[PDB]
């Protein structure tokens, strides 16, 4: 009902031209410095441009990369809603084709932001800060004026840009903050990615020292239903004190999922309630009378029908709000749960142990299609969550109206009693499914099963073969109640765990065809074959001792020959695997 | 360098496998120089031939898995488990007198191959002779495990 | 449109009185003979009545028990359809309560049929044959007259009783056939259930002799797409030459499932096509014109609308026939597949091996709720299949109209083109999901992955971290296509394998809450703890040698001491488990 | 009674477990008489005490697992694997002359416990003396494995 003209939008067509002129310069400046520093693998193996931040480091600071992907995802959200958004200076060429290259446009535009972190010098952060000042400057100035927008909702683009604002603010408090750390000569250090931190050393230290905390304590005891409120804490515990740091590609995928949860929860609320209050206002009771009289019965008092139809459109709005707040809470509970399970999956794949040994009994081998699944694991995580919030809300919406219109209202008020004329006409029938299932459990523990010496339980036969024959046609009617439970409990479990990748929804025997669990294993297999935290700590002792260091070395060898013996005495089974492998 | 469980050895068995692509169980120079290149650094080939020489004690130019284990076992250990070196003394000494002879030493190599020549065995004990006697103290084996 | 009066039905109220007078006598005759034979566990441990045929025998002849359960299931099918069927001489007492005790009535009525097989004498088969003559006599005579019945269909009760007729005919060719075998003095033998057949002896023989066929042959080679028509034969092969016989309770459950498949396939066809031909005849084109003119557009030629609406009600009848014949074929394919997998599950549970060791690593212990799942496993198998044919047909019906009304008709005729105005308006869009997924697979195998000596493949880094960043927003749009595939492939797999018990539909980690797989493991656990085919062959050497058989026995002991040595020499690891367990 | 794989022994390990509910690894009389009752028969307690006596060769009144294995190994075997008894002769004879002495016999019991008294060892060889010599033939060990 309001339309703002915008001097920012009239300049946004030139801010498309301005910023893309800035981003093209800084990329080619970094092409000059790479021909002035004799860099490692960080150069492009096809042209020579810089790589962005190294993904196969576990000790690298992950504030920049989580920030930039958190911005690049939000521009995808706004791009779907606005139909037009980039016709601006290029040809359309069958306009739906022009809604494609914008997928390749935003990562090109934000590319010099990540590119500064790979150098750690006075050049990078000065160029890095001013760009993060600029994008934070343009967005905030666009939203101070014109908050009300006629696209979707009266406040939508303001609330739609709340992650994208605050995530650029993290770039503004990091590039000057890390430039200020250059006073301590943190720019004379180099891009050695195996820089022996305390993390790599303490992780090997945790393996060998472990024998002294291996001595266990006692066990505690908690009573009923508070341990049940404590075993749920045991699934909450993502915390525990550990020398363990995530991969970079996995750490991005949790936050980018968390932004995607925020965007679907806003799109569902602010797309439905506008078309509900309008009906709640514009009731047209004179017209809804003829809408009633053409199909159904007035049933009394056409004035009171205003009280009637409103008293149901309360409950449609109450249901659809409760459906989103249920579905948003569950996926919030799952990504927290998906955080602790990435920890235990990844330590168990260090050992080659018997946890994920359904495929870890085979060879670690970085094949071709293992690598494509790694290229773009973060996108799969945030894509399966947006479909999660769609289906879960569409299901729970129909699962609460079935409760509200059938058991909640009649216990509250008592208008319609449709189920209690069904269950009230089967009240002797469901007794016999109980009593026969009662007589099978009761007669088993007290007559057939005979606990004996050693608590070993045998059976009093003969009479049992009869009882499993009298109850034959009864147990078919129990077999229908378990039949609908198998269908239900598979439905709930397929939707709750629908937005997770670490878990396969199919059978044990056919896990490899579920495409979600397929791309997660091939991620986690190539992550351990490249950056294992023991061989990356091992080269630290061979590098930082080499750069900082006869019969005298034979005395070192005389210690070395004894330390070979001191290991083999306390480790017997290695002696065969020494002599067969010497 | 002490007693470990199956799991604690299983990881070092795994990280060893990421070097030797042969599956043979040993690391050559070119089997090493590819991994150092993969983490960025370009070492000197003469330096890499020196870098194996710290690890390899048999002098065959190649690295065994217990040769790989002791490198990580030295420098990340605790200060001392005083009983376990005292637990080690029951195998190195049949006498119980605490004094480890060259004859009591070669009994252990008899159990574990006797891979080295006896002159090199004689060069071992010439390190442990700061006691002023030519005889292995209770503490001589201890200081060799510390440093 | 026809109504038969029935002199059988007017006598069926007395045939209810007649047969129940016969069945009560023969049960109490067997109570007299059990006080004249000093029987084993076959007596009731609460009263003293006979048990029916022993279920925990693997060598007992399974023609009787499969026949009687095949009759007892069919009476349940007819009982649901007729609302009234037993008001006849007893009180109604809230009539829906009177539709309950009939579940306990038919196994009481057919009880002396199974009870004859547990004696093997001249008394049993003479009494057994005449009863099987009688029930076969009454049913056939009821169906010679009055085939046409106004209940459901013109031929329904004739086609509805085709298993129940022919399954009583097996009782008529078994009880006189086994009575005729009594000429060879097969009634002087006893009810020793461990009767050492060739089965128990050859099964132990297959274990020990196995070392001589353990020498393997070569392997064959077949080209493409005929091996694909041969690996499907490898799932068909239920055949192979083996000394292996099913449990009795498992062997019943396949046939009773096969009858239940026949009954749902008849109820769906003969309940829907009557209400379809009537509309195909009684079109009322003058009335359907006003049915058309009140909602939609005539669009031409109200005479030709007769050709129009008929040309769609061809396809509704063609779809619903094809939906049943698809769903009947799949469950036919699954029970054949469920037959071979019961074989391999059961041999693998003899070993305690590493196949079903998700629970076989724990203790074999016949607990209380393990026994209830065994009591009535056959009912669960035939209950989950009737729900299988319901849902599978309801789903496939909606999955073919989506094909017939959208791709089949327009390629055939070309009236409506609803999808090809959707896909025709995205023809450049889906190219880029291909080309980016093309460029990830192509550039990986030819630039990054470097096969080296020993076929060990490493990667050319640096350039790859860039490519997994340019393609970030593209891979979200690939992540939606895999998102709907995860939802689809879980749906198909949940319906195809819905009528199986040997397979858990939930995750690996939560199999134990699926109630179908729960009752199957607790079956198969108590089946092996009672009748293992090695200890049941072991007691055969201790029984049939005891009834048919100093320094001379010390010479037998001198052979026995040497045979202890001959085993321990060729089996080294048992020596510790001999001396620690002596 | 010949060499078996792990699986072929795993089943007999399983069926043995269905008798002894103790987990101790041996079968008493009452641990046996319940199973015979479960398959229908009611044997005489004096007969069951005789029925163990065919299986038990150590005479301790209880049945071991290799005592359980040999009962099923006797009567369901093939006729002969002539090489494997010839393969057995390399352990029972150090000489290679084919003649198994009582001194060559006690070498095997030395390897496997020497559980029996030597008079009972002497009573073993008195069975194998149909050769007319008092010395174990190549065939004497063979006929003991057949019958
Ligand atoms: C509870 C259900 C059966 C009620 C039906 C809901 C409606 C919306 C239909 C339409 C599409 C259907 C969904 C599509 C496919 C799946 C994925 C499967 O892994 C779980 C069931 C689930 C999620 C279906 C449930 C039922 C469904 C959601
Ligand atoms: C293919 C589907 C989604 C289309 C929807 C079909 C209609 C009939 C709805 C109504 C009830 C729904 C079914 C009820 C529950 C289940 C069990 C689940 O383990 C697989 C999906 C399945 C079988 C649903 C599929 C969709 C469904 C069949
Ligand atoms: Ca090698
Ligand atoms: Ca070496
Ligand atoms: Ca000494
Ligand atoms: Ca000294
Ligand atoms: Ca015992
Ligand atoms: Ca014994
Ligand atoms: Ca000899
Ligand atoms: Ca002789």
């Amino acid at each position: 009902e309001v339309i703002p003209p915008c001097d920012p939008t009239a300049d946004e067509g030139l801010f498309h031209i301005c910023i893309a002129a800035i981003s093209l310069v800084v990329m080619l400046v970094l092409a000059i410095l790479a021909r002035r520093q004799k860099l490692s693998d960080n150069q492009r193996g096809l042209t020579g441009l810089l790589s962005p931040v190294n993904f196969l480091d576990h000790t690298q600071h992950k504030g920049l990369a989580v920030a930039v992907y958190g911005v690049l995802f939000c521009k995808l959200v706004g791009m779907v809603l606005s139909h037009h958004p980039l016709p601006f200076t290029k040809e359309v060429a069958n306009k739906e084709f022009w809604m494609i290259l914008a997928l390749l446009y935003y990562p090109t535009l934000y590319y010099p932001l990540l590119a500064c972190g790979t150098l750690h010098n006075k050049v990078g952060y000065v160029l890095g800060s001013l760009l993060s000042w600029t994008h934070f400057g343009i967005l905030v100035w666009q939203k101070v004026d014109c908050p009300k927008t006629p696209q979707i909702y009266k406040y939508y683009a303001l609330f739609g840009s709340l992650p994208q604002i605050a995530c650029l603010a993290f770039l503004s408090f990091q590039y000057p903050l890390l430039l200020f750390k250059g006073l301590q000569n943190t720019e004379t250090a180099n891009a050695s990615e195996d820089l022996s931190s305390s993390y790599y050393r303490d992780y090997v230290k945790k393996i060998l020292k472990k024998k002294k905390p291996t001595k266990i304590s006692s066990s505690t005891s908690k009573p009923k239903l508070f341990d049940r409120l404590r075993d749920a804490v045991k699934s909450y515990i993502y915390t525990p004190e550990d020398v363990f740091r995530f991969p970079l590609k996995l750490a991005i995928s949790v936050v980018v999922a968390f932004i995607a949860l925020y965007q679907m929860a806003l799109l569902l609320i602010s797309g439905v309630l506008p078309t509900l209050h309008i009906v709640r206002r514009g009731v047209d009771e004179n017209i809804a009378f003829l809408l009633a009289g053409f199909n159904i019965i007035l049933s009394n008092d056409r004035q009171e029908v205003v009280r009637i139809v409103v008293y149901y459109l309360w409950c449609v709005e109450i249901c659809y709000v409760s459906a989103v707040t249920l579905s948003c809470l569950v996926n919030l509970l799952m990504l927290m749960r998906s955080m602790v399970l990435h920890r235990s999956n990844l330590k168990g794949l260090y050992r080659g142990d018997s946890l994920n040994v359904f495929n870890c009994h085979r060879s670690i081998r970085p094949s071709r299609p293992a690598l494509v699944c790694w290229m773009g694991f973060t996108s799969y995580q945030a894509a399966f969550l947006c479909l999660g919030m769609a289906i879960q809300t569409l299901v729970f919406f129909i699962c609460i109206l079935f409760a509200v219109f059938l058991i909640i209202i009649p216990i509250l008020w008592g208008t319609n009693l449709m189920l209690f004329h069904i269950i009230g006409n089967l009240w002797p029938f469901w007794l016999t499914l109980v009593l026969a299932a009662l007589i099978q459990h009761v007669a088993s523990r007290f007559l057939f099963i005979r606990k004996d010496g050693g608590t070993r339980d045998l059976n009093n036969r003969g009479s049992l073969f009869l009882l499993s024959y009298i109850l034959f046609l009864v147990n078919v009617m129990i077999g229908v109640v378990l039949g609908i439970w198998r269908v239900v409990i598979t439905a709930l479990f397929n939707i709750v765990h629908l937005g997770r990748l670490d878990i396969s929804l199919l059978n044990r025997n056919v896990e490899a065809f579920d495409p979600g669990y397929r791309c997660y294993s091939h991620y986690l297999k190539i992550e351990v074959s490249q950056s294992h935290p023991v061989m990356k700590a091992f080269c630290g002792l061979l590098l930082q001792s080499s750069g900082q260091d006869n019969k005298v070395s034979n005395a070192k060898r005389a210690r070395a020959h004894w330390q070979l013996l001191y290991t083999l005495v306390n480790n017997p089974s290695l002696v065969g695997s020494r002599k067969h492998f010497q | 360098a002490d007693q470990l469980t199956e799991e604690q050895i299983a990881e070092f068995k795994e990280a060893f496998s990421l070097f030797d692509k042969d599956g043979d169980g040993t690391i050559t120079t070119k089997e090493l120089g590819t991994v150092m290149r993969s983490l960025g650094q370009n070492p000197t080939e003469a330096e890499l031939q020196d870098m194996i020489n710290e690890v390899d004690a048999d002098g065959n130019g190649t690295i065994d898995f217990p040769e790989f284990l002791t490198m990580m076992a030295r420098k990340m250990k605790d200060t001392d488990s005083e009983e376990e070196i005292r637990e080690a003394f029951r195998v190195f000494d049949k006498d119980g007198n605490g004094f480890i002879s060259a004859a009591e030493l070669r009994h252990v190599m008899t159990n574990l191959g006797e891979k080295l020549t006896d002159e090199e065995v004689d060069e071992m004990i010439r390190e442990a002779d700061i006691d002023g006697d030519g005889q292995v103290n209770y503490e001589e084996f201890v200081t060799m495990m510390t440093s």
